[PDB]
């Protein structure tokens, strides 16, 4: 927890000897820093005089000379395709089912039903004449419950916290602090 | 289609009475075997007979007064390009793209 | 005489004896190529157009393999992707790092097809170095930088068959094979300069146009 | 003579004068490109009427400096390798063929390389 | 009392050859893709009369409606308990001169209730009217003004529609594809008239079109299919 | 020990009965140099029209020259094996296939003997060699690579 820290543990120029004793007596908060960076510590090796020998970092699976076929990591050309669902295809999915739960007849009898949804088929007409259990199981969820808008992050919860934890303003200030929970 | 949409576009009248646009499909470059650029229809404007380019004497810059010199519209179909040009009331002309004649090509023909 | 073949699940129909690379273009499928030109004789010396015939254990060059009825052609399987990267690596093994000083920079087929179909990284770290080839003098029109040639024989095929000038050919064997006229002479043809357009790389370039512009400016 | 000051030449027919402000460069009289505007013509402008020509930027001509560098002669090898003599701070590494009986310059640095067997032929 | 340590001299860890997973970034959206497909289908089922089609890309759902259906769909997406999109974060447009209706009018909604976002797409021409969602979302007042200023789209029902970005008396709509990037006129101070005046555009250096250097080869292929298995038309069983 | 001379029995064990040319190799021989000789043979005998064998054989010859001396790394054993795969099945004629099998045969059954050269070579040079035969001091000066042992094995001449 980011509690108070003594002044000598902060990388700022401070007072010495008698002038340090005087500062502690007169300052309301003696542990605060003056904000002047330490001349002997801050930026003492300048970026142009660093002794570090830099090397380009490379990962093994994607930056090696072996077992590194590019198409195995070519995510840009394996982008998701853009698919739009109109009322004709939704009616087909509702009437014939999906490939996950097929409800379409077999053989030539099944291809007749598929060719129905190759032209305009209104969804309202499909809903008008259809078994209601299909709507309660495919279009709706949990036996007819409405489909709630899906969350962008299911782990976005919060919990109310008190001053002893978050260290912010006490309860008499008109703001509150929510943690991750 | 028949609506004169140029009355509300805000463009100056010189685009109609003084400038000519070309509707064309880009020809395949002779230095490359790719044909991607030839799949779209484009519209550009003919250069001004004077003031299209002149040399600035201070630095040798290419000065110009044609505000349409760098505008090239992109269309997916020829009909869309014609419909847009007609809608804006532009004076245009279409350059029909050249089509390559198909000739059979086989390795056996190198000896027969 | 039409044959109904398949290219990546697309029905195609062309005249009998047509190459697979011709049927692929009619089907809208793009196959990389260096040595194939739709106006020159068929060569198979570049191996960039390799495709996988459905029932065959061998990869066929689409520019030379004739079409058959019922033939199904795959052009984007991982096996072909391996072949394209492998052939690209071989082409760029000895190619000089000349793009900044090479007039084909912005209109190079070797650059674009290596970017599109080759890998993003090279593995040639040899200390012996690349092949070095001296520049041939064939007149004031065609500028030669023969380090950049990929031995595709477009110039040889054009000048012998189309232009009708047989003084240009391939001399040598193996890695020491050099395009040129062997002896010190020029190319005598009113259509010789078309060799500059046909050369996909900067090996043959326009001498009057040298260094003066980049294609994206024009 | 205003003919050496306004025409591109391979060599200057006289010795350049470092104090002459009509030369293309302090170390070169004539321009080194056919499309390079002569300095004398450029300075004959209304904007140089009350301007001191001595303080204008006059960098040395690189064409005269590069040819003061001696030819690098390679022993027991027909291929020369150059990367700018700086490595990561130079130019892309290229390989120069030396089969021909002449010095061949680098495509980037302009340093000329040749075989030692052709040293007598090149120097004469 | 102790001196502060020199952070430069502190020891640092030693790492060998690093490793990293290689996977498609689209794989992490598998739950988002399927949930949005079900929610997008639920909206079409609730509004078959208005919803032309819907699309799902990773974690973004788009609803496509006609101009005459914009008010109803926005009202439904705002007041329905399962879809409480009270905030309209953006209203924008895009120009497609190829199509009969040039402009796609895009509405991005946010639901702080369920931590969800949705998109509404409609279409407009240079003269066709589009209903104003200002009565529904008061925050769309300035966005619709900006859309008109840069495109010219007719927003019917806007309480105060006018320019918001261009100069007073500006002619043309800059974000149209036919509008030149440099405009038609420029300003300068006229000493004779003692004021700033508009004059026809003249450039000391014309804008150089380097876009003509685009690649002559296609760069991205047909892509990979990421449609959920529960949203593919079934293939019938083979012959007996 | 149990090889029968056949187009199939030798096929099963991973070899081929091309022309019955049996070459015997006793333990007192340089196995890597012998295989390196095969790679140099096909580079010189490559007709040079297809891209793979015109470039791959030169690529294999360059890498085999560093293996015979040990101026390489252990990971490059898999690199040269991959390069041989890029030659097979991508050529007009079978010389490209014939130029990859001898290298793969060395890797398949005699890989530890190839690693021994690399380990031994580092002892003489002290510091380990990087990819392609480069050291920590090798750099190019005035037309040549200096401060680095270069494998001068390209037939000199
Ligand atoms: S030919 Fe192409 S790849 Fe080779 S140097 Fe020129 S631009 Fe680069
Ligand atoms: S010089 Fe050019 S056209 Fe001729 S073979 Fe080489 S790459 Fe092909
Ligand atoms: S694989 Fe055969 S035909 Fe092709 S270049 Fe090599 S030797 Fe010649
Ligand atoms: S394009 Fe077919 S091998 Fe060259
Ligand atoms: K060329
Ligand atoms: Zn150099």
């Amino acid at each position: 927890s980011g509690g108070p820290v003594p002044v000598f543990k902060k990388y700022t120029t401070g007072s010495k000897g008698i002038w340090e004793k005087i500062r502690q007596l007169l300052t309301l908060v003696p542990n605060r820093s003056t904000g002047n960076p330490l001349v002997k510590n801050y930026r003492v090796p300048p970026p142009g005089s660093q002794t570090l020998k830099y090397k380009d970092p490379v990962t093994i699976p994607a930056g090696d000379i072996v077992k590194n076929q590019y198409y195995d990591r070519d995510h840009r050309r394996n982008y998701p395709r853009l698919v739009a669902f109109d009322q004709t295809k939704v009616s087909g999915l509702l009437t014939l089912g999906s490939a996950q739960n097929p409800r379409i007849s077999v053989g030539e009898k099944g291809q007749k039903e598929l060719a129905v949804f190759d032209q305009s088929v209104s969804l309202s007409s499909t809903l008008a004449t259809i078994d209601p259990k299909v709507v309660k199981s495919e279009l709706l969820a949990e036996g007819g419950s409405p489909v709630v808008a899906p969350s962008l992050n299911k782990k976005m919860k919060f919990r109310l916290t008190e001053e002893s934890e978050h260290g912010m303003y006490p309860e008499d200030y008109p703001i509150r602090i929510f943690a991750q929970n | 289609t028949d609506l004169a949409k140029e009355l509300v576009s805000g463009a100056p009248k010189e685009l109609i009475t003084e400038r000519v646009a070309r509707i064309y499909q880009e020809a395949k470059a002779a230095t490359q075997s790719g044909q991607h650029n030839t799949e779209t229809w484009k519209i550009d404007w003919d250069i001004l007979n004077k003031g299209n380019r002149w040399e600035n004497d201070l630095m040798g810059y290419q000065s110009s007064s044609d505000y349409m010199q760098g505008t090239i519209l992109k269309f997916d179909t020829r009909e869309g390009a014609i419909r847009f040009a007609k809608g804006q009331g532009w004076d245009y002309y279409i350059q029909e793209p050249k089509v390559r004649r198909f000739v059979k090509k086989d390795y056996s023909a190198n000896f027969y | 005489k039409e044959v109904e073949l398949t290219v990546d699940g697309v029905k195609v129909s062309i005249e009998a004896g047509s190459s697979i690379i011709q049927a692929a273009e009619k089907a809208g499928v793009t196959i990389p190529r260096y040595c194939y030109h739709e106006k020159l004789a068929v060569a198979g010396n570049c191996r960039m157009c390799l495709v996988e015939i459905e029932r065959s254990p061998k990869l066929a060059a689409s520019c030379a393999m004739p079409v058959q009825n019922g033939m199904s052609v795959l052009t984007n399987t991982p096996k072909i992707k391996k072949a394209r990267e492998g052939v690209t690596e071989m082409l760029l093994e000895n190619h000089p790092l000349d793009c900044p000083v090479c007039d084909q920079g912005g209109e190079c087929d070797l650059q674009e097809q290596s970017l599109r179909y080759g890998s993003d990284r090279g593995r040639f770290h040899e200390i012996v170095g690349k092949r070095a080839v001296e520049n041939k003098a064939i007149g004031p029109l065609i500028k030669t930088s023969m380090n950049r040639c990929i031995h595709c024989t477009r110039c040889v095929r054009f000048l012998n068959d189309v232009a009708g000038a047989p003084e240009f050919g391939t001399a040598g064997r193996g890695n020491d094979m050099q395009i040129g006229t062997y002896v010190e002479r020029n190319v005598n043809s009113e259509l010789s300069a078309n060799v500059i357009d046909l050369c996909p790389v900067g090996a043959l370039t326009s001498k009057p146009y040298a260094f003066r512009a980049r294609p994206w400016e024009l | 003579s205003t003919k050496e000051l306004t025409t591109a030449r391979i060599k200057d027919i006289s010795k350049p004068d470092e104090n002459n402000l009509q030369q293309q460069a302090p170390n070169r009289i004539s321009p080194w490109s056919k499309s390079q505007k002569p300095r004398a013509e450029a300075q004959d402008n209304v904007r140089f009427a009350v301007k001191d020509l001595a303080k204008q930027p006059r960098p040395y001509a690189a064409i005269d400096l590069i040819y003061k560098q001696p030819i690098r002669y390679i022993e027991h090898d027909n291929v020369a390798v150059c990367d700018g003599n700086g490595g990561a701070q130079g130019h892309p590494k290229v390989y120069i063929n030396l089969d021909q009986n002449k010095a061949i310059p680098c495509g980037y640095c302009g340093l000329r390389f040749a075989q030692a067997a052709f040293k007598e032929d090149i120097e004469s | 009392e102790e001196p502060l340590p020199v952070l430069r001299d502190l020891p640092r860890p030693e790492y060998g050859e690093l490793h990293a997973p290689v996977y498609n970034p689209a794989e992490k959206y598998k739950e988002q893709i399927e949930e949005l497909h079900k929610f997008g289908r639920y909206i079409m089922g609730c509004l078959p009369k208005f919803v032309q089609q819907f699309s799902v890309w990773k974690d973004e759902l788009v609803i496509y409606v006609a101009p005459s259906a914009l008010t109803q769909v926005a009202t439904f997406l705002k007041d329905h308990t399962s879809a409480q999109f009270k905030a309209c974060m953006d209203v924008t447009a895009a120009d497609y001169p190829t199509r009969t209706n040039r402009f796609d009018v895009v509405y991005n909604l946010l639901s702080v209730r369920h931590n969800s976002r949705i998109r509404i797409k409609t279409y407009a021409s240079e003269v066709s009217p589009v209903p104003s969602v200002v009565p529904l979302f008061q925050g769309a007042n300035w966005f619709e003004r900006e859309t008109y200023d840069l495109f010219g789209i007719f927003f019917e029902g806007h309480p105060d529609l006018r320019r918001i970005m261009t100069d007073y008396g500006f002619q043309g709509h800059p974000l149209r594809k036919d509008f030149p990037t440099t405009g038609y006129t420029e300003v300068r101070y006229d000493a004779e008239k003692r004021r700033v005046v508009y004059e026809p555009l003249e450039l000391t250096q014309a804008w150089r079109n380097f876009t003509v250097g685009s690649s002559v080869w296609e760069q991205v292929g047909d892509g990979k299919d990421f449609t959920p298995e529960s949203f593919k038309l079934p293939t019938p069983a083979p012959d007996p | 020990e149990d090889v029968l001379m056949d187009f199939d029995a030798l096929k099963d064990v991973g070899s081929g009965l091309g022309t019955a040319a049996v070459i015997v190799l006793n333990k007192q021989t340089d196995i890597i140099r012998a295989i390196q000789r095969f790679s140099a043979f096909y580079k010189h005998e490559s007709c040079g029209q297809c891209t793979p064998c015109r470039e791959g054989t030169t690529y294999l010859q360059r890498m085999m020259d560093r293996f015979v001396t040990g101026q390489a790394k252990e990971k490059e054993i898999d690199l040269i094996y991959e390069l041989s795969k890029e030659i097979e099945g991508h050529t007009i004629c079978a010389l490209g296939d014939a130029a990859a099998w001898p290298v793969q045969g060395l890797i398949k059954s005699f890989r530890p003997e190839m690693v021994e050269r690399i380990k031994q070579y580092e002892a003489k040079l002290g510091e380990s060699v990087s990819y392609g035969g480069w050291t920590s001091k090798g750099k190019v000066l005035d037309g040549k690579v200096v401060s680095n042992p270069i494998p001068h094995d390209a037939h000199h001449h």
